[PDB]
């Protein structure tokens, strides 16, 4: 329980997904 | 078993029955016969 | 031959005759009853009872 | 695998599956009671399954009670032209009379060799799985409104503020934590500014959606007999406030108790004692008070 | 509820092209602040300006030229760590036509 | 296949269906149920089926039952001149009188052959498959009332935003989540934006509507004698609350009484009992409450 | 207790006697069982 | 509930029967257990 | 409820015309962002000019001819993702006499 995100980093990719939302972007 | 027991469709709210019965019928050769017309 | 237990709930406790019921008859009798003009040299007309068929 | 939840409008077909879910189960159990309200002095002497009955009785076949071997097996019986011999369909196995069978209603009072025929209802008009499945829609699309009344019966506070950490670190020392007392800046921050959803046009809503649910409920049992009638006479409670018109409902449940008299016919013959009561019993409380014989002390406790 | 933010979008569009905050040429350079991205966003140099011009206003530039670096700085040091609406980029083009 | 559907306004056809099966339903429910209310001590010691005969009393077929072998089985008979004779249709096989048949009623109190006539009602002026036919239309319109009244009782909360994934996420993890304290931006965004669609102007329409069925029902009751007028002596509610002036109600229920008279002129005939009583009982609990006799316990349980 | 518990799982349980005492055993138109 | 009722089916007169049972067969692995083979 | 959208639209028709995003000439451009359609709708070329003033305003243009390109890219890529009302292209006429 309790519900944490104990790790808290940082990344290195990159986006610029050319749709609609989320879902154009999986089709 | 002549009536089979019915059955109700409660999709419908219906009520539906079915008779069967076996029949057998022939004619035996061994008898005497005859018939007047005009074939 | 074999019991086991011959009487399960429906077509294996239905080899047997299973409830002979309503037979088709000649309760109203064509050839003897009807198809009948056998009828007697009477004297007039009397009466032809009308009955509503309510059963 | 193969998943792409559709939204939280999910809730949307949750909805409309209570309803339908709602429909199926009142409409089906409601013919799941319906064949056992009678009972009729139950199993004095007389070798009947009435619930094997009841049941038969609901599908209007139309049973026929008469001897077996001097012990009244059922079978099936399916301007007056008389019925006497066994000519029906006939259920059980060897215990057929093989003899003079009749039907024990005109011919006499109380003397021919009984097969009585037991009809469901007098004079027969529409089935009432018709008025069951009449009203269960209507039924159902109430249950709808109340299920989706209490669905959006839910209320949070709305904090108001430009965003990035000034009234968070405000809510969670000082309103969760229970704290009086919280300062604040001058600058409007909570002059009417936090808000409250609410949804008191929902509330008073909610309880006259339920009496309509109920009265429904008591508008389809009236009419198929099942009654709370005879403490509503021992009550005083008796007209309405009980909205229910008592003649409608002494009405409805007389026809099923005259549709069953034949076994009365039955029971002048072979000298003994039937008659088709109206069960509204409930026990051990009260088997309790209408006996209060210390022998029933010993049997409960 | 939380979806991309603004900060996120440059910072991983500028570490697209070739850029570092940690071990840039060879030293360790986290501590020096001409390097990490935030002061390159604050500052708002020619680099940022030309990402910005080329991802969040496709297709626009306003009238004069001095005006025009004032009005995509002060759009982008407001909503750095802010957040997104229309859940995708290069899909959020409600910014191009409030432009 | 063919299958094109209509639109949703298929509700409009079902909500016309829903009035049409109910007048259908009321109706011939109501003439099903009517040719069984006297039922008149119920087969003393009197071989009639008296179902067979009410129901064959509101076709308005005149019935006649006399003798047949001392048994009184029922035969059909259809200023003051005399009936004798057997010249009326006989519905019976050989049971026939073949004999001196006669009209019981004034050649003497209870003294000549008995065939009498008993009527549906005493002096007829209008059939009441009529007045079964007046009420259940202006029944059937205000069952549709009702039903299109509860049909639109249903009710959603609407959120207003510009649309493609602003309010989504807050509706899904903020209000049927249950979450209380929801933050938000300033832009107005719960500034009464978001709306309730209620219809609070229909649900105190709702109960008036019902005791406008329920009266109608009562109204329709009343006409035709069936009544809850004993039970309403005894409970005290006599007049103004049971809203429908008994002096009407008892006037109509005894009407009927009186036009199967004759049989109390065929059982001084016999040497028998039989009043024409009016059924309002319904048991296994007024039977328990009239008895509270241990054989009594024996029977029920 | 343990035949009400074995009632609502549906199971049709059958009482009769063993030695004259009535213990409980399991048991899965009229056609009669013997 | 180990066998259903029946179904009729009147019209092609054929009665028909199911059989459901549930099952749940697994082990614990708190307990002594030893294997051998030639593996 | 859920009907046409627009950015489905003359993608279609777009890709009626022959063009495409993954295998175009022969190399795999999915990536290459010349060529996937929301670039060309974002900055909005003469092609979904064309095909915006052909299928949508079907005999309309405006007075001059550089506000008459800024108002049809206005309207275009304001309702890229949105919605359709009157349920069929080529039907929804009103958008002709809202014009």
């Amino acid at each position: 329980t309790r519900e944490r995100y104990t790790p808290f980093y940082d990344d290195r990719a990159d986006y610029n997904t050319n749709s609609k939302s989320y879902y154009d972007y999986i089709s | 078993g002549m009536l089979k027991p019915p059955f109700h469709n409660p999709e419908f709210d219906e009520v539906t029955h079915w008779i069967h019965y076996y029949s057998f019928k022939a004619i035996s050769p061994f008898f005497n016969k005859i018939l007047i017309t005009d074939q | 031959m074999y019991e086991g237990n011959n009487m399960r709930s429906m077509m294996g406790t239905s080899y047997e005759d299973s409830r002979l019921n309503k037979r088709t008859e000649l309760n109203e009798n064509m050839s003897i009853d009807t198809n009948k003009s056998e009828d007697s040299y009477g004297v007039q007309i009397h009466s032809l009872s009308k009955q509503s068929f309510t059963g | 695998r193969g998943l792409n939840v559709e939204l939280s409008k999910e809730i949307s077909k949750r909805v409309v599956e209570h309803r339908n879910r709602f429909k199926r189960l009142m409409f089906n159990r409601y013919l799941e009671f319906l064949p056992l309200l009678i009972n009729y002095t139950n199993r004095d002497t007389v070798g009947i399954d009435f619930i094997q009955l009841e049941s038969a009785l609901r599908q209007n076949i139309n049973v026929v009670v008469g001897e077996a071997r001097n012990k009244q097996i059922m079978i099936l019986g399916y301007q007056k032209r008389l019925t006497k011999e066994d000519i029906y369909f006939i259920v059980p196995d060897y215990l057929i009379p093989d003899d003079c069978l009749q039907i024990h209603k005109l011919y006499d009072n109380c003397m021919s060799g009984n097969f009585v025929v037991m009809q469901n209802k007098p004079i027969q008009y529409n089935s009432d799985i018709e008025i069951i499945e009449h009203y269960t829609d209507e039924l159902a699309e109430v249950a709808l409104s109340r299920f989706s009344l209490i669905m959006q019966a839910k209320f949070s506070k709305i904090f108001k503020s430009e965003i990035n950490d000034e009234s968070i670190n405000q809510l969670v020392s000082e309103i969760y934590n229970g704290a009086p007392f919280v300062k604040m800046s001058p600058m409007f921050n909570a002059d009417d500014d936090i808000i409250d959803l609410t949804s008191n046009s929902v509330i008073p809503a909610l309880t006259e959606m339920k009496r309509e649910y109920q009265n429904k409920i008591s508008e389809l049992s009236n009419y198929l007999g099942i009654n709370s009638l005879a403490v509503d006479k021992e009550s005083g409670v008796s007209d309405e406030e009980a909205k229910s018109n008592r003649g409608f409902t002494t009405s409805n449940s007389n026809i099923y108790l005259k549709g069953r008299e034949p076994i009365t016919f039955l029971s002048k013959r072979y000298g003994l004692d039937i008659k088709p009561y109206y069960d509204d019993e409930t026990t051990s409380k009260i088997s309790m008070v209408d006996t209060l014989k210390d022998e029933s002390s010993d049997i409960n406790g | 509820r939380y979806t991309m933010t603004l900060y996120d979008f440059i910072k991983s569009e500028l570490i697209k092209k070739g850029f570092n905050e940690f071990v840039n040429d060879n030293k360790l350079t986290f501590y020096d602040d001409e390097f990490q991205f935030m002061q390159k966003m604050l500052k708002f140099d020619k680099d940022v300006l030309a990402i910005v011009n080329e991802k969040v206003f496709k297709g626009f530039s306003l009238k004069d030229e001095l005006s025009d670096l004032l009005f995509k700085k002060s759009f982008t040091i407001h909503f750095l760590d802010r957040e997104i609406n229309r859940q995708t980029v290069e899909a959020f083009g409600m910014q191009v036509i409030t432009v």
